[PDB]
RNA sequence: CCAUAUAUAUAAUUUUAAUUAUAUAUAAUUUUAUAUUAUUUAUUAAUAUAAAGAAAGGAAUUAAGACAAAUCAUAAUGAUCC
């Protein structure tokens, strides 16, 4: 319900389909004009958004996926204290010294106000062909278009998988290897959900964390079968 | 003056009420703290109750209604229903 | 062979000519060569129970001698036509 | 409960049961009920008399009789 | 079916533990008699007291829904990647 919030109040303020085959970040209208700092690296539609959470109660979301940022956080003692006995300590139906908090977030920029910025802005929508972001594309290869990893990679020996929502509006999978380079593989190893991946990747294809996403008068036809095939019995 | 109901679904008790007899041990423990409360504690006045209630309570300290059953087993005879 | 006692080696008019023979004493001749079966209406009701709906298969038929003797038979099957007539012809002979 | 029709009629079924073929063998009793037949009327029947102490039920005294 | 109690068989009683071993079978899901309580009135139940009993425990054995699980190390197939 969160990333839905999020991701519905990301959408009002961008409008993505009034700006297609508009890929970057560019201040957006809404003399006004936003820009989506974190954690969106694009400003097309997201990949992850199913309009209505109870999607995500039934047995056929299940497999759904939705934006959240985990963080770590110790517990102080009045936590340590209150968290304890058959209230708060047992199952409804060993301890840590931190909670996980799961969290989702949205930051927007204003533009300043000048002949300089509203003139930019339009030349920037007008005359820059920023190019279609394939897939496997950082985009500018700045901190504003660089990926943004959305889950936990997997570490193999010589080789990091991460799922990304990548500046080409999409979910892109990327493999980096050891053969491939080390460097860059070293980076990889030690990357994190959250972080972005500001570095290119081998393999690098379209992720299917939104499989369970584009999937979402028979009475009559009952009734007529019915009643047809029972006159066909005879 | 009579009234007679109409046929019923049922002729049933919601919460027959028994004969719950009071535990023997219960009322020699009250009237023994009587005693005390009137006659004073360890008095030898009703020494008796004390062994009769040690006797009572030595082993153990603590030493249903059928109307619905017959009830039911009996309206149809008894509602003066008319013949079909 | 094997064959257990009472058991035998591996039409509906027959069938229900020696059923209602053994169950009511009637003719099964009279029943197999005398008798003919018209079904009159064939439905499929249905049932909305908790675990959805159950689709049931109802025939009413005519039995009769064309000489002043005539029966009506209801049957319901939940599984095949077939069942739901043979049971209202059925039903139909018992009601001559 | 309405006047029943199908117990004291079981002569009548049982012969058209006979006569089309439908039962072959005659049963025991049929001879039986076809020469003791039931009862079938049913009615209510009116009395004009008081079975104990003879009192007459049904009459009207007229004005000229007093 | 274990276990428990008993019967038969087996052991040339130095492979000795015959107070044993392990095959087969039997037994109980105990039963009878009073007394007091209640009773749907006994041919019922409980409690107590007697009588006979070694008799007092345990395990397994079917489906149907719901959710979880990839050390699912309870697999197979498929997809994808090197
Ligand atoms: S980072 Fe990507 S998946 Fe997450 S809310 Fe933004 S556009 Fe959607």
């Amino acid at each position: 319900m969160g990333f839905e919030i999020i991701a519905r109040a990301r959408q009002i303020t961008l409008r993505p389909e009034n700006f297609p085959d508009e890929f970057g970040k560019i201040p957006r209208p809404w003399n006004y004009f936003l820009k989506v700092i974190a954690p969106c690296p694009h400003q097309r539609k997201c990949p992850l958004q199913v309009g209505n959470p109870n999607f995500y109660t039934h047995k056929e979301g299940k497999d759904l996926k939705f934006c959240n940022f985990q963080k770590s956080i110790k517990r102080p003692k009045f936590s340590i204290e209150l968290k304890k006995g058959k209230l708060l300590a047992t199952s409804w139906d060993n301890g840590r010294d931190y909670e996980i908090l799961n969290y989702s977030y949205l930051i927007f920029e204003r533009s300043h106000k000048d002949e300089n910025t509203l003139k930019e802005i339009k030349k920037l929508r007008n005359e820059n062909v920023n190019g279609k972001y394939d897939i496997g594309s950082l985009g500018d290869d700045t901190q504003n278009s660089w990926p943004r990893i959305i889950n936990d990679p997997v570490k193999r020996k010589g080789h990091v998988m991460m799922d990304l929502c990548a500046p080409s509006g999409e979910l892109e999978k990327w493999t980096v290897s050891r053969s491939f380079s080390k460097q860059i593989y070293h980076d990889a190893r030690k990357s994190k959900k959250g972080d972005l991946w500001a570095s290119a990747a081998k393999t690098q294809i379209k992720g299917l964390g939104d499989l369970n996403v584009k999937k979402f008068q028979l009475k009559k036809e009952e009734r007529q079968k019915a009643r047809k095939a029972m006159e066909s019995y005879n | 003056p009579v009234y007679r109901l109409p046929p019923l679904p049922r002729l049933k008790v919601k919460k027959p009420i028994i004969r719950q007899e009071a535990n023997k041990c219960l009322v020699l423990m009250s009237n023994l703290l009587q005693c005390w409360s009137s006659y004073g504690h360890m008095s030898p006045k009703c020494a008796g109750l004390v062994t009769e209630l040690k006797s009572c309570t030595s082993e153990s300290a603590l030493g249903k209604s059928n109307i619905n059953y017959h009830a039911a087993r009996l309206y149809d005879r008894i509602n003066g229903k008319p013949h079909d | 062979n094997i064959l257990p006692p009472g058991v035998s080696l591996p039409s509906k008019s027959a069938d229900v000519a020696a059923g209602l023979h053994k169950q009511t004493g009637v003719d099964p001749d009279y029943i197999t060569r005398k008798l003919t079966m018209k079904p009159l209406v064939m439905k499929r009701v249905s049932n909305q129970t908790g675990k959805g709906k159950i689709a049931s298969f109802y025939a009413l038929v005519v039995v009769g001698d064309k000489n002043g003797m005539v029966g009506l038979g209801e049957g319901k099957s939940r599984e095949e036509m077939s069942k739901a007539i043979f049971k209202a012809h059925w039903d139909a002979v018992r009601n001559l | 409960m309405k006047i029943q029709t199908n117990a004291v009629n079981v002569l009548q079924r049982t012969s058209a049961y006979l006569k089309s073929g439908l039962l072959k063998e005659t049963p025991a009793w049929y001879n039986v009920v076809a020469s003791i037949p039931p009862s079938t009327k049913f009615t209510r029947e009116p009395r004009f008399k008081n079975p104990s102490n003879g009192h007459i039920i049904g009459k009207l005294v007229d004005v000229t009789e007093q």
